[PDB]
């Protein structure tokens, strides 16, 4: 589910099961 | 930023550990 476009909703739902306990941040403006 | 590497273009685990804390 990592290896394709990820946007919006998406991304940050990817983030969240990826990073797990570890947390994470989104910064679309970058 | 993460956009660009993940939404405009095709992601990788690589690229999204890069944002988790």
């Amino acid at each position: 589910f990592v290896n394709q476009h990820l946007c919006g909703s998406h991304l940050v739902e990817a983030l969240y099961l990826v990073c797990g306990e570890r947390g994470f941040f989104y910064t679309p403006k970058a | 930023g993460i956009v660009e590497q993940c939404c405009t273009s095709i992601c990788s685990l690589y690229q999204l550990e890069n944002y988790c804390n």
